[PDB]
RNA sequence: ACCAUCUAGUACUGGUUCCUGCCGAAGUUUCCCUCAGGAUAGCAG
RNA sequence: AGAACUGGCGAUGCGGGAUGCCGAACGUAGAGUUAAGGUGCCGGAAUACACGCUCAAGACAAAAGGUGUUAG
RNA sequence: CGUGGAGGUCAGUGACGAAGCCUAGACCGUAAGGUCGGGUCGAACGGCCUCUAGUGCAGAUCUUGGUGGUAGUAGCAGCGAAACCACAGCCAAGGCGGGAAUCAGCAUACCGAAGCAGAAUUCGGUAA
RNA sequence: GGCAGCCGCGAAGCUACAUCCGCUGGAUUAUGGCUGAACCCUCUAAGUCAGAUCCAUGCUAGAACGCGGUGAUUUCUUUGCUCCACACAAUAUAGAUGGAUACGAAUAAGGCGUCCUUGUGGCGUCGCUGAACCAUAGCAGGCUAGCAACGGUGCACUUGGCGGAAAGGCCUUGGGUGCUUGCUGGCGAAUUGCAAUGUCAUUUUGCGUGGGGAUAAAUCAUUUGUAUACGACUUAGA
């Protein structure tokens, strides 16, 4: 057994705690250092191997790729940090004036029984000329060194019975922390898309809690060197609008995703599998730095995508395939 | 004597400084140590580093030996062995001791002190090698040296402006005294010693 | 094999009960073929 | 590996040597000086003075070498 | 000094409370112990000069009797033990010894040299 | 097929003979050089470049006897909670009895005042201990009179700046109000009997009023199924 991955004690929460960020680039424009989303099932994808010298070089090759259910990231605040001899410390936290019901639920377990006195008087302080809630920005500018944005996911968009919001801190790539806080404030209550941070062929890393076998499993894990193959937009239609297979369909498997994960929002395709099963929230990061190897730098296309259901063994790809061979079906037509 | 005494670890010796601090603590005197990251130990860097690394692996087995990295904690451990710890009297004595890297507030706005007999430069023979302790802490696992130096640099600033203001004030006071000289009160004071 | 008596037998373990003061050693020899025993040489009254 | 002998225990406190040879052999108490052993802290006592040494030690190996350091 | 009994004495104490028992209340004797005040007590005892002995307990894997953990454990939502029990235990070494409660286990390479052309080989050091 | 199962298809889970991935920066040593004495030379004595063992990056847990920020602070325990003003008690001190009375850097040199043809500069000079500096006079510190200045200072305000490392403090403008021992006078001190620390600091907590502020949250239940040996964890609902 691995010595580093011991003891095997289970994680304390579904969300995996991120404790490392890709340094701090003082020259890059302001951008998010990571992304948050939810994990769906898995599928299959094939692409052309442009890698030189490979056995399957310049040939179509099948690769296993998972699908991450990514809801839009709506900013709710930002957190500043200051260097100290006792380690990094969060000097001040601020919020985006207004908070959705899902965000308020995160602070409540018996939400229905509670009088729902969530963020309210704080908004009353904001409901004026600003003063303290505006001087906090100046205080952050004066002393802060690294600023982490505070965002939550649109859980109600995800097909999850649990409507409680999930929130985590994300560091800002850009320098000039004044610009960091200015951009964060301007983005208060705004919605951020995947294209604003990640991009196709980027070697992102995945971190999440492992599957529980029902103590084996249910522990946080980090997987690095995973290449994105296509930015997905499940809000629209015809997600399979690739250059090949001009018979546009949807990435959703027949009858919906197995067990759970009926995609109804943005999604992303990532090379290989991801730790943990569906219904688990997964955070994405740029993998610190980008390797210069062809396996990490080369860009890839996409073609065949499997759509047959897995509620059994799998056969039918689309409902329109059932005709001709079955003759008459008086029960239906 | 001042209720609390702040000792500057700059250019000092760990052994003698720890011994004197422990002796004062046993007598019932409150003492605080600042700029511990700049403390010095006799001998070259290799000798001191080996003497510390061997300690980390001597076993009691994690209940006993702890791979403590902070240089201030290393100094406390050095002073810990010079006090009758594990007892009410010794433990109470240690309660009057605090060690901080650099000079955090409010100790910045207060006069620090030095021990003449614990100065590394004074007691260490000239030309002989010595260890700065900071390098040892960095090599053994400490990683706050960069931040410590960065936030200590601001300590020299602002304090420099305060010193300049105090220098101007003392210049004015000296001018006032010089023009005040030759007065009858001044002459009487000079005659009567003062 | 058991039952009661001669038998409370046949010399090596265990234990050997209140207090204070004073004095206070030895561990070795003598005489019989030794370890079993005693004459005592010495120490202490 | 037996051995002819001279000081010491057995019945022996106490101070010192972290603990197992030195000092000193013992009524209950007050006062002052010491033995052994110590005067950087634990540990009650001078981080005392003076002459040189030593860069790794320092509280059975000495048969030999060092362009290690200081003297005739 | 003290306990059982006996000879002489205190023309001794005692239902207005002696023996016995408890005392975080006191006194005396450095000691075996003695005395006093207080809570129960209900019928006989104490000092002194002597005599007398089945006369003083922490041991005896002691005897008789009683009582704890074990334990509300095996056991038969039941009904209730036994074994064992001076007291210990988390280890660094020598004088043979530096924390709540329950649930789950019993090696490769890096340097210098060889008449090492290359391939390839050997040797002195680092290191497991 | 009610009862006890058998031939093709195939999950649901147990569960691998299934698939992907498994990182880049410092200081060293052995070793190869530079400068350069010991005494021409010398990789070493003062230093330094290249250069594998140690630490960093990363991952995993999180002091359950570590820490920061943040959503809200019982509308009747008869202001219930909270912060304040005054107001009486208990509680104790790891131990006030004038002041922690702020640069940096070197120890084979640094300041201070000045000059400036502004520098590693010139000039005069300071150390050799704080054995000092600020303050210190009044019934343990009162009343009051007069002189010189509007300086010093106890305290309630107000304009503004600095301090995020444990900033929680530093102040700054303007008046207001006491004292002023800077100087000169008038009042009382006794009896605690020749001394008995002769009681003056706050740490915490308890009870009595008035000046404001806000009025919530968690467990069970219900259940969920990513979790699931049993706990636990994850949820939905006035």
């Amino acid at each position: 057994g691995h010595l580093g991955f011991l003891p095997r004690k289970r994680a304390a929460s579904i969300r995996a705690r991120v404790k490392a960020f890709p340094k701090d680039d003082r020259s890059k424009p302001v951008a998010l250092t990571s992304f948050l989303g939810y994990k769906a099932g898995m599928t299959t994808i094939v692409r052309d191997l442009d890698r030189p010298g490979s056995k399957f070089h310049k040939r179509e090759v099948v690769e296993a790729v998972t699908v991450v259910d990514t809801p839009p990231v709506v900013v709710v605040g930002v957190v500043g940090y200051v260097e100290t001899p006792r380690g990094l410390r969060s000097l001040t936290t601020v919020w985006a004036e207004h908070l959705s019901d899902e965000v308020k639920r995160r602070f409540y377990k018996n939400w229905y029984k509670s009088k729902k006195k969530a963020f309210t008087k704080y908004s009353a302080k904001y409901a004026q000329d600003g003063a303290g809630i505006e001087r906090e920005l100046a205080r952050i500018k004066k002393y802060a060194s690294v600023v982490r944005v505070l965002v939550h996911t649109q859980i109600r968009k995800t097909p999850l019975a649990q409507k409680k919001a999930h929130l985590a801190e994300i560091q800002l790539n850009g320098g000039s922390i004044s610009e960091k806080v200015d951009w964060a404030r301007e983005h208060f209550e705004k919605t951020v898309a995947v294209d604003s941070v990640f991009e196709q062929n980027e070697m992102i890393d995945a971190i999440a809690v492992t599957k529980g076998h029902g103590q084996r499993g249910y522990h946080s894990r980090t997987s690095i060197n995973h290449k994105i193959y296509r930015v997905g937009k499940g809000d629209d239609e015809a997600n399979g609008a690739t250059s090949f297979d001009r018979t546009k369909k949807t990435i959703t498997p027949m009858g919906g995703f197995v067990h759970y994960g009926e995609i109804k929002n943005d999604f992303i395709m990532v090379k290989g599998c991801i730790p943990g099963n569906r219904k688990r929230i997964v955070t994405l990061r740029k993998s610190l730095y980008t390797n210069t190897s062809r396996k990490a730098l080369e860009e890839v296309s996409l073609k065949w995508i499997d759509t047959a259901s897995k509620f059994g063994k799998g056969r039918f790809q689309t409902p329109a395939e059932k005709h001709a061979f079955m003759g008459t079906l008086k029960k239906d037509l | 004597v001042e209720p609390v005494v702040v000792i500057d670890g700059k250019g000092h010796l760990v052994g003698r400084l720890a011994s004197v601090v422990a002796k004062q603590l046993l007598n019932g005197q409150k003492i605080v140590v600042v700029r511990a990251e700049e403390l010095n130990i006799s001998g070259e860097f290799f000798r001191n580093k080996l003497k510390y690394h061997d300690f980390l692996r001597k076993a009691t087995k994690t209940r006993g030996p702890f791979h403590f990295r902070a240089p201030s904690r290393i100094f406390y451990k050095a002073l810990r062995g010079m006090v009758s710890h594990k007892t009410a009297r010794g433990k109470a004595a240690l309660e009057r001791l605090k060690v901080f890297e650099g000079i955090p507030p409010p100790y910045d706005k207060k006069k620090r002190v030095v021990v003449p007999q614990a100065l590394r430069v004074l007691r260490l023979k000239p030309g002989r090698k010595y260890t700065t302790l900071g390098k040892l802490s960095t090599s053994v696992g400490w990683k706050y040296e960069d931040v410590v130096a960065k936030l200590e640099a601001k300590r020299k600033v602002s304090s420099a402006e305060y010193y300049a203001k105090k220098r101007a004030f003392t210049k004015k006071v000296a001018s006032a005294n010089a023009t005040a000289a030759e007065s009858d009160v001044a002459k009487q004071l000079a005659a009567l010693g003062y």
